[PDB]
DNA sequence: AAAAAAAAAAGGCGCGTATATAAAATTTCAATGTCGCGAATTCGGTTGTACATACA
DNA sequence: TGTATGTACAACCGAATTCGCGACATTGAAATTTTATATACGCGCCTTTTTTTTTT
């Protein structure tokens, strides 16, 4: 269901150089016949210098197997790039191949109190990570399960009783199925 | 065009200590990355208790950088990169 | 200036360290001890054409 | 003259049948369990005390 919105909004992409884009995540366009110049918005005044002429094949879409809301805004009208006030932007450039970062901070403390704490510093677990019965009772509450569920499992009777084992099993040994083989494995009826 | 000559000094590298220290290093760095990963998998897959010493080794590099040096078997894969000096004299 | 409230801190307190003794009752645990699971294995019936051959 | 019949001798096929690992359950047991008492240290925690701070 794809749709075009113009595809002929006739549109300018341009390539910038870091600083601009970067600004940039107005201005004046001052077309001078083909001398095309720009008036930026305050700043520098950078003019239009003509990438490619003519650009094709070449069209703004947008989206909103699965499809999407998917449009078609226009085909790319002229190609520029830019020319960048002038030797600010020369020297920025410059000193922009001037670029650094981080060596290493050695310790500056003496060793052994650097070192005794890598070793027995006596401390634990500053940070938490990774921390981690009566016959005739048995009998009866033996015969509710089974009465209350036909699949009264043994060991899940004797969580839930709470009671011993031993007499859990008793009391479900002649009060309840005993079924240890069979598709209902561990169930007492 | 020619056979490219193979031997044009400038198709060399010289691994220098430096370059050589990181092979060593980097793989042995590896070492610790799987040992302690699998301790904690298994103080996890045990709800041990997560203490650091024991999760790494430190000898894992220790030992491993002091042997490499010590003979110049270098993983093996590789020896005659490890001498002792030549105090003989000066020039030697 | 004064009252009042808020907060820190101090100190002694209890059985978690040790140890010997008995009592018993729980809990957890370890050392085998029975239950399915997919792979591994061998038998004749069917079919088509030949080929002789006889009733309709 | 068209047809019905007994019997063949050869390649095809699938049908039906019996072996061990993993899941836990098993009972076996120790360990832990609670109590007194001297010893002393050192955990933490109780209340109180005192101090500090705030507001009127």
């Amino acid at each position: 269901d794809l749709d075009l919105e113009r595809s002929n909004r006739q549109v300018w992409l341009v390539r910038l150089p870091m600083f601009l884009a970067e600004k940039w995540r107005l201005g004046k366009i001052r077309i001078n016949k083909s001398k095309i110049t720009l008036l930026l918005n305050e700043p520098h005044e950078y003019d239009l210098e003509l990438t490619k002429k003519v650009v094709e094949n070449e069209y703004v879409f947008t989206e909103q197997t699965i499809p999407k809301k998917t449009a078609i805004v226009g085909t790319v009208c002229h190609e520029c790039q830019v020319m960048p006030y002038h030797k600010i932007v020369e020297q920025r450039r410059n000193i922009v191949k001037l670029n650094n970062k981080e060596r290493i901070t050695t310790l500056d403390e003496t060793v052994g109190v650097t070192m005794s704490h890598t070793g027995m510093s006596m401390r634990s677990d500053n940070s938490n990570f990774l921390k981690v019965m009566p016959k005739k009772e048995i009998l009866d509450y033996l015969f509710k399960l089974f009465d209350e569920y036909d699949y009264w499992s043994l060991k899940g009777l004797k969580e839930r009783t709470r009671q011993p084992e031993a007499h859990l099993k008793e009391c479900l040994d002649k009060v309840a199925t005993l079924v240890k083989k069979g598709p209902y494995a561990f169930k007492y009826t | 065009k020619d056979q490219d000559d193979r031997d044009h000094f400038g198709k060399k590298r010289l691994d220098l200590a430096g370059p050589l220290l990181a092979q060593l290093f980097k793989t042995l760095f590896k070492k610790l990355t799987k040992d302690i990963f699998r301790y904690m998998q298994r103080t996890v897959e045990e709800a041990h208790d997560f203490n650091m010493k024991l999760a790494i080794n430190a000898k894992t590099i220790t030992s491993g950088l002091k042997y490499a040096l010590a003979t110049g078997n270098w993983g093996s894969s590789r020896a005659g990169v490890s001498q002792v000096l030549n105090r003989y004299t000066y020039s030697s």
